[PDB]
């Protein structure tokens, strides 16, 4: 699985 | 707006 979120000035992702 | 970054996040995890 793979989402991310806005986290301060840049995007982050997220794969677990 | 949060969806950008998991769509984003796709893209290059794809």
């Amino acid at each position: 699985e793979v989402t991310g979120h806005i986290e301060g000035p840049t995007v982050t992702v997220h794969c677990k | 707006d949060d969806k950008d970054c998991d769509e984003y996040c796709k893209k290059t995890k794809e």
